[PDB]
């Protein structure tokens, strides 16, 4: 059930998890403070944003290569940070923006502008 | 409002270190004596439900706070004195030095009676008081509390002598 | 530290935004400071004026939630819902090996 | 860290970032407190399998990993209540089966997810007060049917919906103080059995919840810093077995005859300004009441069954009200304090504290009490302090209150018989409506409130034999140089000159004062050795009114008489008028006379000393009066002085000369002995200096009629007019 990840583009790829792929998101962390959500993705389709984030970013998911895509334009100076991608396969709980409901973390990249 | 010496002794031998206190029209004036504790200011007021009470017979000793600093008293100086005295408290002394306006409270304050005397202590003597007390773990304290009419009854008869005087001298021309 | 006055006599009278005003007394002087937590035998009052740190009612209490219901009792009693008890009521062991109906 | 051998570590503020290693796999207690930690790795307790107690207070924690605490299944406390969480780590703390204490007081918590507390099949203590919630969660909540003690305290919340507790089956406390409550709905309190505490205190509540009525096992209840203003009855019909109402700061104005009925563990019932409740509550079953308080309302009556019922009846506050009749207070033998001040009752009948052992404090101040019966106190037990202020006494009873220590009759003016003190033996305060009342109790040592001092004498009015004989020799002398002076210049009766007038006008004057001084010598000689016995009535009855009628009147017609005299030498000096100056002399002392009958339709004057003088002695009362004869009496002065000056700078006379020197001895004299009565007068008013009432008395006996006496030996002695005056007095009689 490993999580990975990697204008730009970020990818994250689940290769563990059986199926069901089920309200995923990308968070960014400065360092020492709290991993805020940015982008938000519902198993059906349906997308949350953040304030600073809307139109800026997009978030799709492709089950058919079963991987999570953040494409990210206009990178404004304050918009370096450690970027993770979070999973939850269990249900149960209204998707959002908060890191407590998400059962698996990648590793994180670090993005600065450039 | 008389002026008390108040003498504070450390016993192990009694070792007696005086000081200057002025008593408060508010509270009584009397020999007061008995052991020394300080209170905090914040601990002096009703809004506690509970309290833990002490043997009767401790002198609290009150060092106030600027009066900015709280603004938001949950009593007045007559209250924490009066909460004091019920406490047991047979003296208070309060380190006026901080809250100048204490002195004016305690005015105020004189036409309600209070059980046990007040006195309140500013400057160096308050300052040697709170060094003795931070210093020392056991200690007590000790407080304290016609001549006419023949002058005036003299310069009136010498005055009827001056002029009988000056009268029989006239009349001697 | 965690305090906003710390008179070196009087003792440290405000506290941070988040923490507990206790007094310590020994000898001839009462002091305050700050604590994240109560210490034993007390238990924190949170207020917006200011939070309190107040000691516990409940007899044979050793720490309390607050001022009615005891959350570890002492070494010799039973907790069957706050208070301590020497004699558990009926429906439960005394002991369950962690002194507790 | 500070490892033990109890196997409990201590890592609390040495500043560590991390879970400290290199520590012993048994340890089953640590605390990582205060050090600053902001996250929690994955696996960040695999070499803790055996913790029974975590405490990361006081972090800056603001993510928990989901794995972080997994295979700590042995978990009993989790503190986090001082980090920055901004949320339930409802996944973090999944798998935690033996949890039972859970702090998460200071996290900025806004969001509950729906699937917290999950797993959580153990959990007793839960704390959530100091986050910023405005829900209640329902649903987290409901998977926690063993919860035993919530607190939501400082949260934002604002309402809360039905069944909002319902699987809180065995839940003991709740507190929702601080919250900005305002609205509860008729079953939010559903499924509350088990629930003794529940705290509402500073919310907005409008109105009485309805709620409470499914809360059959709750002891105690907490609302007072609401908004609540009515209180029905059957309000408390689902609560039989209330021990504490807390209900104080509510707006109140009705509370209902029967709200507090049938609540048998109810110890103690305070309520305060229900203006619009007129009946007194029916308490029938509430009968372990201790202290009862109903402060402000308008309640006529106490039922007569008060103390047949409420047999352990400690306090009885009934101040505020409006109570015309005492009921009999046979039985209450628990009863310690009474307070019935600031009602209306008339009297107090001789069975109206029949028995009532252990009655300590009795207050009956501010009432109408016209009439207290001989026997009244006489079967009271121990009491201490007693207090009549401000009740309209004429006489007051001495039985059964030997015991006293403490005693208030302040306002009684009508109360003007001396208290024996004969009776009071064990009296350690006293108060009463005058000074001469408490010369019977002297300095045991009592403090009485008036003090006697020496401007209200206890045995010698006048005071020390010197100053008794000093003003014998003043009266004499003015009395008898003023007659020779009236005499002699009233004799001839055919030439009037102006300064002839004048001088006799001011030997008239100073006879009038000699009157008040020899009224005061024979009042002083007659009560000799027992001016208590007489102070009250002089000083109440119309003695005390002639003489400062006359004392008034003497001295501001000497001061008139004298500035006339300046005026006149004045313009006879610069150059037909005698008709003006008569008419000026009669206006002047007419000026005189209104002066001194003011403090007569004035109130509080000549009563202020036995020496019936006005301003003197009084500097708080009377101020205006006394500020206005001081300034007077000073312009006068300065006015005299100025016209003397300018008569001397520009006159260079020989018949004119010795009425010129006559006039200015006069004014300079009496200057001289008026400007210390000023002084002493403003002293008492100015707390920065302190001058003491025995000099204040002897100065003011000694210099306030020594002009009067000085005056006329002068004119006498010094004067060739009153020498050929006596001489043609001579002729006539012979």
């Amino acid at each position: 059930v490993q999580l990975v990840e990697s204008s730009l583009r970020l990818s994250c790829a689940a290769s563990g998890y059986t199926y069901s792929p089920y309200c995923m998101g990308w968070f960014r962390q400065a360092p020492g403070k709290a991993r805020e959500g940015v982008a938000t993705v519902d198993l059906d389709g349906s997308t949350i944003y953040a304030d600073s984030v809307k139109g800026r970013f997009t978030i799709s998911q492709d089950n058919a290569k079963n991987t999570l895509y953040l494409q990210m334009n206009s990178l404004k100076p304050e918009d370096t940070a450690m970027y993770y991608c979070a999973s939850r396969t269990r249900a149960g709980v209204t998707c959002g923006l908060n890191w407590a409901i998400f059962s698996y973390w990648g590793q994180g990249t670090q993005v600065t502008v450039s | 409002k008389e002026t008390a010496f108040v003498e504070v002794v450390l016993f192990e031998t009694t070792y007696t270190t005086g000081l200057t206190g002025r008593f408060s029209r508010a509270g009584a004036t009397l020999s007061a004596e008995g052991e020394i504790v300080q209170m905090h200011p914040l601990g002096l007021c009703n809004n506690n439900d509970e309290e833990d009470l002490y043997e009767y017979g401790w002198v609290g000793v009150v060092k106030l706070e600027q009066p900015e600093l709280d603004p938001k008293p949950c009593l007045t100086v007559l209250g924490k004195a009066k909460r004091a005295v019920q406490r047991g408290a047979t003296a208070v002394i309060f380190d006026v030095s901080e809250n100048p306006e204490a002195i004016d409270q305690l005015n105020q304050g004189s036409e309600d009676p209070l059980k046990r005397p007040v006195v309140y202590v500013k400057g160096a003597d308050a300052i040697k008081l709170m060094n003795i007390v931070n210093k020392q773990k056991v200690a007590r304290a000790r407080i304290q509390h016609e001549y006419f009419d023949m002058g005036i009854f003299l310069a009136f008869f010498v005055v009827v002598s001056l002029v009988c005087l000056i009268l029989l001298v006239k009349i001697k021309l | 530290k965690g305090c906003l006055s710390c008179s070196k006599d009087n003792g440290c009278s405000r506290c941070q935004q988040k923490l507990f005003f206790f007094l310590r007394r020994e000898g001839m002087r009462q002091y305050g400071e700050c604590l994240h937590s109560c210490p034993s035998g007390y238990y924190g009052h949170r207020a917006p004026d200011m939070n309190r740190c107040a000691r516990c009612r409940i007899e044979n209490c050793d720490s309390c939630f607050s001022k009615d219901f005891c959350t570890k009792c002492k070494v010799g009693f039973y907790l069957h819902r706050g208070r301590c008890f020497d004699e558990c009521p009926d429906g439960f062991a005394p002991l369950d090996e962690t002194m507790e109906c | 860290c500070s490892c033990d051998g109890d196997r409990r570590v201590d890592c609390s503020g040495k500043g560590l970032t991390a879970v400290p290693e290199g520590l012993s796999a048994f340890t089953q207690a640590l605390d990582i407190s205060m050090n600053n930690i902001t996250q929690l790795p994955e696996d960040a307790f695999k070499n803790f399998p055996f913790l029974e107690e975590l405490q990361l207070a006081g972090n800056d924690l603001s993510f928990i990993h989901p794995k972080a605490l997994s295979g700590l299944k042995e978990l009993k406390v989790l503190t986090l209540q001082n980090n920055q969480l901004k949320t339930v780590p409802s996944e973090a703390i999944r798998g935690l089966s033996a949890l039972q204490s859970l702090r998460l007081d200071a996290n900025h918590i806004t969001s509950v997810p729906e699937d917290s507390f999950e797993g959580l099949v153990q959990l007793r203590h839960l704390w959530l007060d100091d986050n910023s919630l405005t829900e209640v969660p329902v649903h987290p909540l409901s998977n926690l049917p063993t919860l035993q003690a919530l607190t939501l305290a400082l949260n934002k919340i604002s309402s809360i919906p039905d069944f909002a507790f319902t699987n809180l089956s065995s839940l003991v406390v709740l507190h929702l103080h601080n919250n900005k409550i305002r609205s509860l709905s008729q079953h939010c309190f559903d499924g509350l059995d088990n629930l003794e505490t529940l705290d509402l205190n500073y919310n907005n509540l409008g109105e009485f919840p309805q709620a409470i009525k499914a809360l059959p096992s709750l002891k105690e209840l907490g609302f007072h810093s609401n908004s609540i203003s009515v209180i029905p009855d059957g309000a408390f019909d689902g609560n039989p077995l209330l021990r504490t109402i807390h209900l104080y700061d509510n707006p109140l104005s009705f509370v209902g005859n029967s709200a507090f009925h049938n609540l048998s563990d109810l110890h103690s019932l305070v309520i305060r300004g229900a203006s619009m409740v007129q009946q007194f509550p029916n308490l029938t079953g509430t009968v372990h009441l201790e202290s009862l308080t109903l402060t402000g309302t308008k309640i006529s009556s106490i039922p007569n069954n008060l103390c047949q019922e409420q047999k352990m009846l400690r306090t009885l506050d009934l101040s505020y009200n409006n109570i015309r009749d005492l009921p009999s207070f046979n039985g209450c033998h628990a009863l310690e304090e009474i307070s019935l001040q600031r009602n209306q009752i008339y009297q107090i009948k001789e069975g109206t504290f029949q028995g009532l052992i252990s009655l300590r404090i009795l207050d009956l101040s501010r009432n109408l009490i016209h009439e207290i019966h001989s026997r009244a106190f006489a079967t009271l037990g121990p009491i201490t302090n007693l207090d009549v202020s401000f009740n309209e006494l004429t006489s007051f009873p001495t039985e059964g209150l030997n015991g006293l220590n403490q005693l208030k009759l302040v306002g009684n003016f009508k109360l003007k018989e001396a208290l024996a003190a004969k009776d009071f033996v064990n009296l350690r305060s006293l108060s009463v409506p005058y000074a001469y009342q408490c010369c019977a109790f002297w300095g045991i040592i009592i403090h009485c409130t008036p003090s006697t001092g020496a401007f209200k004498p206890c045995e010698y009015l006048l005071g020390s034999w010197m100053i008794r004989l000093t003003v014998w020799f003043i009266f004499l002398v003015a009395l008898f140089f003023n007659l020779l002076v009236i005499l002699t210049t009233f004799a001839s009766c055919t030439s009037l000159p102006s300064s002839k007038l004048f001088i006799g006008l001011i030997s008239v004057s100073n006879l009038f004062m000699g009157i008040y001084t020899g009224i005061l010598t024979f009042l002083d000689a007659v009560s000799w050795g027992r001016f208590a016995e007489f102070g009250i009535w002089w000083e109440t009855g119309s003695g005390c009114k002639v003489a400062g009628f006359l004392a008034v009147f003497s001295s501001e017609s000497a001061i008139f008489l004298l500035m006339l005299a300046t005026v006149e030498r004045s313009l006879s000096a610069k150059d037909n008028h005698l008709k003006q100056f008569r008419v000026a002399a009669l206006l002047a002392f007419l000026g005189a006379t209104v002066a001194g009958c003011f403090p007569l339709f004035h109130r509080g004057e000549y009563s202020a000393s036995p020496l019936c003088l006005p301003f003197p002695t009084g500097e708080t009362p009377s101020l205006g009066f006394t500020v206005t004869l001081v300034l007077l009496n000073s312009l006068a002065f300065l006015l005299m002085a100025v016209i003397y000056t300018k008569l001397y700078c520009n006159l260079e006379e020989n018949s004119q000369s010795s009425m010129i020197k006559h006039v200015a001895w006069l004014i300079f004299t009496n200057c001289i002995f008026f400007c210390p009565v000023a002084f002493f007068s403003f002293a008492p008013l100015i707390t920065a200096i302190s001058i003491s009432p025995e000099i204040m008395k002897s100065v003011t006996l000694i210099f306030f009629p020594l002009p009067a006496c000085l005056n006329p030996v002068l004119y006498v002695f010094f004067n060739p007019k009153f020498k050929e005056d006596w001489k043609l007095l001579k002729r006539r009689v012979t």
